[PDB]
């Protein structure tokens, strides 16, 4: 298997607790990390629901989508089953948030040359030389 | 379910730009390297490129160490995204660059940075100078013209103007960051292959001679 | 499409002449014959080639330009019982009918005729004339080929010229006839039509359906067949490979000339192949007399099999794998000293090795 | 800036005056000289693409450069560009006089980064080397036919001023495939213009720091010569002083 | 019970206030807004809306999803309520005026607001001007006319008296007041789907010019 699911659990349960906790820098983590948590959120098939809500988060917030009390319910005891203490839908949307704003956080890439738009000019003693000389090659 | 597509279209963008294959350049995000790594992970074809990339999460600063048949099928697969050719040396460019990216941190700006850690010794433009010159001298020239010779200039005007008019609608802009991109990244993959650090300030400096001749 | 069963066709190249002896009078519901006769034609012109004289079994005869009435659907034309109705090379539906049976004759089979339910074919031996495309031409008037009628029954080298506002229907009968007409010569002729390609291909097209139509309802297969423009370009290119006149080498012959691989080396001729390949855009096949196997595209098959062995037939993985394929492609590669223009692919076999 | 004028009749004091906006007449200008050298530079690589087709190669340049094999026709574009570009800078000269040499690098251990193709003499006669494998790596980059690349009042004005108008195998990837070949061996023949009037000495010393060609070049180029053709824009490495500072 | 008729009447304007589709200014109060809600709770006809704007109560700076169904079967029940022509720009429209509305606290006054945070990064006007002229210079002209030609003026004094004496009833006041707001609605839409910020100093700058114009 691929997934080091223990780890993957491991990771995902960090970044998770701290984004319901708050939502700042944090500048602790890394993309390491986000990665790992959203991979151990694909495999496990309980939080696949919070896999989904995060996709979503993927681009522009949109918005969450209508969930029945007991969709809601079993979200929050699979939070709290992942991290204990009492969690809120509240809190759901906060830490949603806080990770749409993670996945539109920009990454590292590599430098490139740039081309910038760049004063002088001709003297009319030239600029007559050449004319005049069009001018006696004209019919 | 997942939109395979999409992961597997951003996946082959970030790919080109880890593996300084495509002078393209955008703005990239964790939400694509999420895409990237989840598209690999579900592909059975690419499982050997995930395994490879996954590693980088520990130290990386390691020589993953594959069989030959491992290699040729990480290669194969690579080639097979990307329809191109390739390089193991592409392999370890893509390996270190996605290492840099995962143990970078959370940002509230992207991170420019420049190719590194590519194939273990330092050396210097002179030495690099004094052994290939050496090598190069050993070398025989495998064809010559003679003395003399003659440009081979067009004549024919309307083929000129066919071919000029063929060309109008491409921008020179465009053509010219290309180029120019191009040749730097080139320049970029030699010097980390040769293990030699990069001076960011000659290369600069070419530009520098170009507008300082333009100037007078 | 549907045809009224009132309505009787034969089909018969030497209908590119009209068939003066075989009209006869219909009769009514009573029995009576009737006496007047009109004759329809494609063009005007072509009633100056009905000899209104050679109907003694008639009275009254008319001739007219059948044109379509567009007041009256083709699934139940109106009916005159007054006269014998004939139709000579019909290009629109046929709006009017006679007393009895209406009496149809053509050298087209237009899909109009084609669900005709009472269908004559006439068959012949075939003939067939030289294509010989090139910029001592003898021009010929298609639109009125009885006219050059001595002309195309006497020289060999036929310029085919059309009025710039013919339409395309005419053009295809007078091809039609034309053809009939080579048909029917001792010597093959050269022809030349001064046409764009594409119309010539799509008129080689639409007469190839019509050729089809007639072995569907029953006609004779004939040789003389077209070749599209494409096929005719390969074939030069071909002949001038190998260095051949294009001007002393005839396609068919060109073509034949590979006959003598095609069995004894049990092998599909690619000039075959590609004639084939363009036919399609507009897989062979075949047996010798006897033969327990048919030689094809794919090779060697069983008779009546299928043109591919059943998939698991057999097993290629050995070699049909990515590592023996990297393996010989980079020998290759070494060996040769090449950096590029090198693939390698593994081979598939059919039913037999 | 800005300008005035006033007109009056020589008997009478009614005079009249007019105010000019320069803003107008420097657009005229730059769209004047943008378009020039557009034309100009567009000019120089349909007769670069000209003479090649001249020299009448079945393949295309990617796939020459592609085949390993024939070095031949390697040679031949290597040499009618570096001729080209004496020639563009000396339009008096149509040969290269004393004959010349080439060799095809095939490995890191072979290759210079950063002079894909370089000159060196047997102390007889001068010698080419090209790498090319960095040749094909730089012609083989997927190229960006899509973004754009770049004072917001004047890019306005020019946008509302110029107009725009809505069986060659070149698409804009060959086009900047071209263009990037001829840079490459402009950069090759500044290299060689400089080995040959000043020395292997200087040679080295300006393969180590292209600073010199500063004045190595300028003392003829810029008076006597056409423009290099990166002076149709001025480059700069994004982020250039941070990266600097790591 | 309720009177779904005064419900709906309500709704109805208070829509096309929020939505910019009448002219007509008037007052509005919580009174019309809970009118509205009950109006679309209580409509089968009407429950997506009713959805749509419920979600407002939420962070509500959020992009609802719907699927294509649910989009058309919206924009029908706009347009059936409207009876109008109308768009899911109109829509986004609606909802972020509802939005602001709802989250807005109870105040002894009106708030007058202007339309935003319709359809993410902001444009300015210059960018724009850039960018659309550029676009324009691409297009190409769909018909023209030639030099010259002749205003048409009509010649029938008969008709222009019958013209002018069924024109006359008709407020200039009215009129202009339509007209002026009309025009003001539809840039202030255009400015929002553009993303980019409206200039309330030039367009007012617009009125100070003709008035600079009349005292002279």
């Amino acid at each position: 298997e691929l997934i080091n699911m223990r780890r993957y659990r491991n990771a995902a349960r960090k970044l998770i607790h701290h984004y319901s906790l708050n939502s700042t820098s944090s500048t602790e983590y890394k993309i390491s990390d986000v990665v790992m948590t959203m991979i151990f959120l694909l495999r496990s098939e309980k939080y696949h629901s919070l896999f989904k809500l995060l996709e979503t988060t993927f681009d522009d917030y949109t918005c969450r989508p209508q969930m029945t009390q007991v969709q809601t319910d079993t979200l929050l005891d699979a939070v709290r089953s992942l991290l204990s203490t009492t969690i809120d839908l509240t809190t759901v949307d906060i830490m949603r948030s806080s990770f749409a704003r993670c996945f539109n956080s920009p990454i590292m890439r590599y430098a490139k040359i740039v081309l910038l738009q760049n004063d002088k000019r001709t003297t009319l003693e030239e600029l007559l030389i050449e004319r005049g000389e069009k001018i006696q090659m004209l019919q | 379910l997942i939109n395979m597509r999409r992961y597997r279209n951003a996946a082959r963008k970030l790919i080109h730009h880890y593996s300084l294959n495509s002078t393209s350049s955008t703005e990239y995000k964790i939400s694509d390297v999420v895409m990237t790594m989840i598209f690999l992970l579900r592909s059975e074809k690419y499982h050997s490129l995930f395994k490879l990339l996954e590693t980088t999460f520990d130290d990386y600063t390691c020589r993953p160490q594959m069989t030959q048949v491992q290699t040729d099928t990480l290669l194969d697969a690579v080639r097979s995204l990307l329809e191109m050719t390739i390089d193991l040396t592409t392999v370890d460019i893509m390996r270190s660059s996605f290492a840099r990216c995962f143990n970078s941190p959370i940002m509230r700006y992207a991170k420019i940075v420049l190719l590194q850690n590519v194939a273990d010794k330092r050396t210097t433009l002179e030495e690099l100078l004094i052994e290939r010159g050496e090598k190069i001298q050993m070398l025989q020239p495998q064809q010559y013209i003679n003395s003399g010779t003659e440009i081979p200039f067009c004549d024919d005007a309307e083929f000129l103007n066919r071919l000029l008019k063929h060309i109008d609608p491409y921008p020179l802009s465009r053509m010219y960051y290309n180029a120019a991109n191009t040749m730097f990244y080139t320049t970029m993959e030699n010097y980390a292959v040769s293990n030699c650090k990069f001076n960011i300030e000659d290369y600069n400096n070419i530009f520098k001679v170009m507008e300082n001749i333009r100037k007078h | 499409m549907e045809c009224p069963f009132q309505i009787q066709v034969c089909i018969s190249d030497r209908f590119f002449a009209f068939p003066h002896n075989l009209v006869e009078p219909q009769s009514d519901v009573g029995n009576k014959l009737i006496e007047n006769l009109i004759v329809y034609v494609p063009t005007d012109d072509d009633r100056l080639y009905i000899d209104k004289k050679q109907f003694p079994k008639f009275n009254s005869v008319l001739v007219y330009r059948h044109e379509h009435d567009v007041n009256i659907d083709s699934r139940s034309p109106k009916k005159t019982a007054s006269a014998t109705i004939v139709y000579w090379n019909p290009l629109v539906p046929i709006t009017e009918i006679g007393a009895g049976e209406t009496r149809v004759f053509s050298v087209l089979l237009t899909n109009n005729l084609f669900y005709c339910n009472t269908m004559i074919v006439h068959h012949e031996n075939p003939k067939c004339p030289i294509e010989f495309t090139y910029p001592n031409l003898r021009p010929i008037a298609c639109e009125i080929p009885l006219s050059h009628f001595k002309e195309l029954v006497e020289s060999n080298d036929f310029l085919l010229c059309f009025n710039l506002e013919t339409s395309t229907m005419v053009k295809i009968l007078s091809l039609k006839r034309i053809f009939c007409i080579f048909q029917y010569r001792k010597q093959p002729a050269r022809y030349v039509i001064n046409l764009p390609h594409e119309e010539i291909d799509n008129l080689y097209n639409k007469l190839n359906w019509e050729r089809t139509r007639r072995l569907m309802k029953g006609d004779v297969p004939s040789n003389c067949a077209t070749v599209n423009r494409s096929s005719l370009k390969y074939i030069k290119q071909a002949q001038s490979l190998l260095g051949i006149p294009d001007y002393s080498q005839t396609v068919v012959d060109f073509v034949k000339m590979f006959q003598k691989i095609i069995f004894p080396y049990q092998l599909v001729p690619n000039v075959i192949i590609k004639l084939n390949n363009f036919d399609q855009m507009v897989k062979i096949r075949l047996f010798c007399k006897n033969d327990s196997i048919a030689i094809s595209s794919s090779g060697i098959v069983p008779i009546n099999m299928p043109d591919f062995s059943p998939p698991n037939t057999f097993d290629y993985s050995d070699y049909a794998n990515r590592t023996n394929i990297n393996f010989v492609t980079q020998r290759v590669l070494t060996d040769g000293g090449f950096s590029s223009g090198i693939t390698v692919t593994p081979v598939k076999y059919n039913y037999y090795l | 800036n800005k300008v005035r004028t006033v007109t009056e009749i020589v008997n009478s004091d009614e005079k009249i005056q007019k105010t000019y906006e320069l803003a107008e007449f420097d657009l005229k200008n730059l769209s004047s000289l943008e378009s020039y050298e557009t034309l100009k530079i567009k000019l120089a690589l349909s007769k670069y693409m000209a003479m090649l087709s001249t020299l009448e190669m079945t393949q295309p340049l990617l796939e020459i450069f592609r085949n390993k094999a024939d070095t031949r026709q390697i040679a031949a574009v290597v040499f009618s560009t570096l001729a080209f570009i004496h020639n563009r800078f000396h339009p008096l000269v149509t040969n290269f006089t004393n004959k010349m040499e080439f060799v095809v690098t095939e490995t890191n251990d072979t290759s210079i980064p950063g002079e894909p193709i370089l000159f060196t003499e047997n102390e007889g006669v001068l010698l080419c080397s090209v790498d090319r494998p960095s040749i094909v790596k730089m012609l083989s980059r997927e190229f960006d036919t899509e973004a754009l690349v770049n004072n917001c009042n004047v890019r306005i004005a020019k946008t509302f001023g110029a107009s725009k108008r809505k069986d060659f195998s070149i698409t804009e990837v060959e086009a900047t495939q071209y263009l990037t070949l001829l840079l490459t061996v402009e950069h090759a023949y500044l290299h060689y213009y400089i080995f040959k009037n000043y020395g292997v000495f200087e040679y080295c010393k300006s393969l180590t720091d292209h600073s010199l060609f500063t004045n190595k070049l300028r003392s003829t180029m810029s008076t006597k010569t056409s423009n290099l053709l990166l002076s149709k824009f001025k480059f700069t490495i994004e982020d250039f002083d941070k990266i600097n500072s790591n």
